């Protein structure tokens, strides 16, 4: 079961590469909302981030933890650089979709779907 | 030979037509509903028979290539006409 | 009314005559406002105030499991054992035989095409009764 | 019931929500939200037309491929309204004026129209039908606005007994005329006001918290023969909101008073014009009343909206109207409003 | 030595971007695939299948055509055998039904038995 | 077989095979397999270590010198434990010949760069961890190059539907393009077009 | 309130199930003859534990562990779910 790492050899450097990203994503969120003229506050795009980053916090391997990091390094890059547009960056923010049905009533009404 | 439903709404020659609760006629108000009128099962209905003298006759539509594979009809019924898969023609042995 | 599924229409299991438990699979959706089965009494019971204790078919099948664990290996027969207690039992009550002789009701083949609902609808069904009767 | 309208899919794009309304001036301000928000649930949308069909291209593009038609109408003409009702479901009406013109007053848009509208839906068997009127619509009003407005609403009333009649207070939006006309007031002067607008007190309403409420109101099968009245989370005075209104634009705001027979006059010069007047005296009285409390009549609550405040908004309607310097500044930089 | 010791189970369901719904929702179905009855060819009953539960079809408004909402809807894929189809349901976590294969019994097929002298198996005409 | 048949070159096989000897005998290390097809086109199948050094000496060799990087792809094979197959092309124009080499790697496992031997790898292989999500270690700038800029997931690996999960469309009310789940008009017909008669006998697998 | 049915699993050819195919194939009949109206479903599995439930009133289900006993033990638990009624 040994296998090639990717940057960290166990969870607690991949724990640093996180708590380092996260940092540097919680300096860029002001300069995000003020760049790309959101009519959001910080506190939203700060709550935002930490939702997007609780959204993966069940998972224990190194690697594919690393590939995260790597994923959102790069999202930061082309954040950091206007390279998304105001839609790139509000498509975090599914404003336009209509809220789904969550208890059981509402999907056995809406249709057949589980 | 188009047929007119109650509700002024012409109907096609596949049997398609719109009820008169049914939403969807609001498309054609203001406009209108694209029907053809040349039926084509009228118009096959049309053709006189052929008389031919043998046991099996060829079909190909007429033309050559320009028709239908060339098929080939029986005709050992003497109640029925041989009608051709393809074109639609009827032909009849005269015995 | 309450508008159910048919068997073309939702997943659900059947067993057979000899005990071998097999399922259906989705192939079309139901029409109209028709739901699932076990879903319409399921809401009935969220509606009532008696609320059952499953929401997705896993756990409807993990409750099939609970009250037969026969029903849920698909593909499977099972042994029955135990035919002698079965006959001692049936020795206690003296029931008498009727006189009627054992006429079955299916004695031609124009009582062949019509048994269940959806067989009555059709209308093959139908065609094929009066070409046989004629 | 038939087969066409049982709703199917997700509520998306291309589903079938089973709705088939007809909006009644889709091209105007709420007409433009409301198609949004029934195209985009996959509604067959109906929507007559008095003016260019150019005007109606921004409204092409809002639903799915056969879901929205359009055709021309006339206020005056019963048959048109009876060939475009006579398919449809729901009807909603949102037709109105904040002027008077030489072809109609307010009455015919106010009166007139909608009865002939409601009365056309009953005659061809709609079920639902859905009237918008004003919150302050009062019998004894000053303005002919809400007079009118008032006279109609009784009248959709008495001649549609299962009408649900939608009552706003002020409307707040990109394309709105309340804050873009505090906003252009800004060009003339220094803001005039009636008492320094310390007299008046107002709840603007958001225009998307409207249109769900409408939306919720088409689906729920209780607000038929209800009276709603939508009014926003806060109330203001008139001066700290016009404050609120130039500290958001970062613009120069010195208001001075002027009485109520010089505000007058000044309404009835911009109201000559051939063309939209920049304001009138109806505009003028209608800016400076008072919103009324009704605690007897369901709110945006009973619906399942939760109101929006102007805060969170205001920037988003009123950043067109600062300057380059302005441009870029932030949510939080602007003392809020101060409510009562 | 640059090889780390992993005991974790292994899931890539964070890294294919497919959202939840069609994740903890959906039902693979591992099988391989009938025979076409209307043929005696066995060539396509060699390899394994994935497939998805289908999900609801509905008619356009417009034109009549089956619009869906699924997006895995025409979605099959082929394996080499059962377990490498199990390994892959389990990496990207789909819950699977695995049903085995089945193959046809060797009969016992003799030309001389159409023309027994005491059994039943007499063919009544050739 | 003459009109309709097309022809081979014998040569060609035989002098690719001489080669393909030369090199799997050159370096022990990390060939694994070498294999010339019917129309004569040479594959050295390496472990996945052992890219840098073939690239290297297939580069700088006298007796190769294969000095362009053709094309370089990537193919997914879902049941395999290592689903994904990288395929580099290289054409030497000394020798005037065409080689290719192939290597395996799953989803996790990094491979390392090319660039220090071709620069069109930079490019080539920042495609193929757009499409693929085949991480490349030691790259200088690896990020997208063909999907959208907020896309999430790789659309070329075979788990991934030929729509989208999302889709893109203009909303009035927030006066933005915005995205959301995907629902066609009219769904794409799978088509089973597969015989069921096997068409070539000299590609059957044996039986288990 | 009382006992509406009981349900017995078991095995035919695990050892855990031998105290419980004893059981019933001794003693079976003289309770059914005890218990002549209440349901006593006996379902025979390939690879599950001996489990004994118990149906009561308003849908209470109670659950009882039958590994790994002898047939004394299980007509012990039979008398004790029958006795309680609860
Ligand atoms: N201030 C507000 O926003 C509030 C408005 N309301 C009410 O809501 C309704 C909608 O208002 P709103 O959208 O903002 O106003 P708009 O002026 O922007 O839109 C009104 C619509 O009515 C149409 N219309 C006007 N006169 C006629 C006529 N004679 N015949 C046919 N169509 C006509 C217009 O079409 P066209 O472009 O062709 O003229 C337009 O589409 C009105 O009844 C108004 O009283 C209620 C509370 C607050
Ligand atoms: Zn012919």
């Amino acid at each position: 079961t040994s296998v090639k790492p990717i940057f960290s050899r166990d969870m607690n450097e991949a724990k640093r590469r996180v708590r380092e990203l996260y940092r540097a994503w919680y300096r860029e969120v002001p300069n995000t909302v003020h760049l790309f003229q959101l009519d959001i506050s910080v506190k939203q795009g700060r709550d935002k981030v930490r939702e997007m980053f609780k959204k993966n916090a069940h998972v224990t391997d190194p690697r594919v933890v690393d590939l995260l990091v790597i994923k959102g390094k790069m999202e930061l890059e082309e954040t950091i650089n206007v390279w998304k547009q105001r839609t790139h960056v509000m498509r975090f923010f599914h404003e336009t979709e209509a809220p789904r049905p969550k208890d059981f009533l509402s999907k056995f009404y809406v249709g057949h779907d589980p | 030979g188009v047929r007119t439903s109650p509700t002024g709404e012409k109907v096609t020659h596949t049997g398609q037509v719109y009820d008169d609760e049914d939403y969807r006629r609001v498309r054609f108000v203001g406009r209108q509903k694209e029907v053809n009128e040349n039926f084509a099962i009228d118009l096959i209905a049309e053709q006189p028979v052929s008389q031919v003298g043998s046991r099996v006759i060829s079909c190909d539509g007429g033309g050559g290539a320009l028709g239908h594979p060339r098929v080939y009809i029986n005709l050992d019924k003497e109640t029925k006409t041989g009608t051709c898969g393809y074109c639609g023609l009827q032909f009849r042995q005269q015995h | 009314i309450l508008p159910g599924a048919a068997y073309t229409e939702k997943s659900a299991t059947y067993v057979n005559t000899e005990g071998r438990a097999q399922q259906t699979k989705v192939a079309v959706m139901p029409p109209g406002l028709a739901r699932e089965d076990w879903k319409i009494i399921r809401a009935l019971s969220e509606i009532a105030g008696m609320t059952l204790p499953y929401d997705t078919l896993d756990q409807v099948r993990n409750r099939l499991e609970e009250v037969s664990p026969n029903l849920v290996r698909y593909d499977d027969v099972e042994g029955a054992n135990y035919f002698q207690q079965a006959s001692e039992l049936s020795k206690l009550v003296n029931q008498q035989l009727l006189a009627d002789p054992l006429v079955p009701p299916q004695l031609t083949i124009k009582d062949f095409y019509m048994t269940d609902s959806i067989s009555r609808a059709s209308q093959t069904m139908a065609k094929c009764v009066k070409a046989v009767t004629e | 019931l038939h087969h066409a309208v049982i709703p199917h899919g997700k509520g998306g794009r291309s589903s079938v929500s089973g709705i088939v309304a007809t909006v009644f001036g889709a091209t105007g301000f709420l007409g433009r939200y409301l198609v949004n928000h029934l195209g985009r649930m996959g509604s067959q949308v109906i929507v007559p037309y008095r003016c260019e069909p150019y005007d109606t291209m921004h409204l092409r593009p809002m639903g799915d491929l056969g879901q929205i038609i359009f055709m021309d109408w006339n206020g005056r003409d019963k048959d048109s309204i009876r060939r475009a009702v006579e398919h449809s479901n729901v009807v909603i009406n949102l037709v109105g004026r904040e002027w008077e013109t030489k072809n109609f007053d307010f009455e015919d848009v106010f009166v007139k129209i909608p009865q002939a509208i409601a009365q056309v839906s009953k005659e061809a068997g709609v079920e639902k039908f859905i009237h918008i009127s004003h919150l302050n619509a009062d019998i004894k009003s000053s303005s002919k606005y809400l007079r009118n407005k008032a006279v109609g609403e009784k009248e959709v009333r008495e001649t549609f007994p299962e009408a649900t009649i939608i009552k706003p207070a002020d409307i707040f939006g990109r394309e709105d005329r309340f804050l873009n006309y505090f906003a252009n007031i800004r060009w003339f002067g220094g803001v005039p006001l009636i008492s320094l607008g310390k007299k008046t007190v107002k709840q603007p309403v958001y225009i998307v918290d409207v249109t769900k409420g409408i939306i919720n109101a088409i689906k729920d099968p209780d607000a038929r023969g209800k009276t709603f009245a939508f009014v926003g989370p806060n109330r203001y005075l008139l001066f700290d909101l016009v404050q609120y209104v130039f500290a958001v634009a970062h613009r120069p705001f010195l208001p001075y008073p002027m009485p109520h027979f010089a505000y007058r006059w000044i309404g009835r010069l911009f109201e000559i014009s051939p063309f939209e007047p920049w304001t009138t005296r109806d505009k003028v009285e209608r800016i400076h009343t008072t919103d009324r409390t009704l605690p007897h009549l369901p709110g945006l609550e009973d619906l399942g909206v939760q109101a929006t405040p102007l805060e969170l908004k205001a920037i988003e309607v009123l950043r067109r109207h600062r300057t380059y310097r302005w441009l870029s500044s932030e949510i939080e930089d602007v003392q809020p409003a101060k409510t009562v | 030595t640059q090889l780390i010791t992993v005991d974790e189970k292994l899931d890539i369901t964070t890294l294919t971007g497919v959202p939840e719904e069609h994740i903890k929702t959906r039902k693979a179905r591992i099988f391989v695939p009938a025979r076409n009855n209307m043929q005696s060819g066995v060539n396509n009953t060699k390899k394994w299948k994935m497939e998805f539960d289908t999900r609801e079809r509905w008619e356009n408004p417009l034109m009549g055509w089956a619009s869906t909402a699924d997006p895995l809807s025409n979605l099959v894929l082929t394996f080499s055998t059962k377990e490498d189809a199990i390994a892959f349901a389990e990496k990207n976590g789909w819950s699977y039904d695995v049903e085995e294969r089945k193959v046809p019994k060797p009969k016992s097929k003799s030309y001389g038995a159409n023309f027994s002298w005491n059994k039943r198996t007499r063919v009544s005409t050739k | 077989t003459r009109p309709t048949v097309r022809p081979r070159n014998d040569v060609a096989h035989k002098q690719l095979s001489a080669f393909g000897e030369y090199v799997a005998e050159i370096l022990p290390k990390y060939v694994q397999q070498v294999q010339v097809s019917c129309f004569s086109e040479l594959e050295i199948c390496i472990h996945p270590d052992g890219v840098i050094p073939v690239l290297t000496f297939l580069r700088d060799h006298s007796n190769a010198q294969f000095k362009s990087l053709a094309d370089l792809t990537a193919v997914d094979i879902p049941t395999r434990q290592n689903r994904f197959e990288i395929v580099y092309n290289l054409l030497s124009l000394r020798f005037n010949s065409r080689i290719r080499v192939k290597t395996y790697t799953d989803e996790l496992t990094p491979v390392e760069s090319s660039v220090s031997v071709y620069k069109a790898a930079n490019w080539y292989e920042r495609e193929i961890w757009d499409m693929f999500g085949v991480f490349f270690a030691n790259h200088p700038d690896l990020r997208r190059i063909l999907t959208d800029y907020g896309f999430e997931g790789h659309p070329f690996r075979k788990d991934f539907p030929l729509s989208g999960y999302v889709e893109l469309r203009y909303d009035d009310e927030v006066k933005r393009v915005v995205a959301e789940p995907v629902e066609l008009a009219q769904e794409f017909r799978k088509f089973d077009l597969n015989s069921p008669w096997e068409a070539f006998p000299a590609y059957r697998q044996p039986p288990e | 309130l009382g006992l509406r049915e009981i349900r017995i699993h078991l095995c035919q050819r695990s050892p855990g199930s031998q105290g419980v195919r004893d059981f019933i194939e001794k003693r079976y009949v003289e309770l059914k003859k005890a218990n002549p109206d209440l349901p006593i479903l006996i379902r025979e599995c390939s690879d599950v534990q001996p489990k004994l439930w118990a149906r009561y009133a308003f849908g209470q289900e109670k659950n009882v562990s039958l590994n790994n006993f002898s047939a004394d033990q299980v007509t012990r638990a039979l008398e004790n779910v029958l006795s309680s009624k609860a």
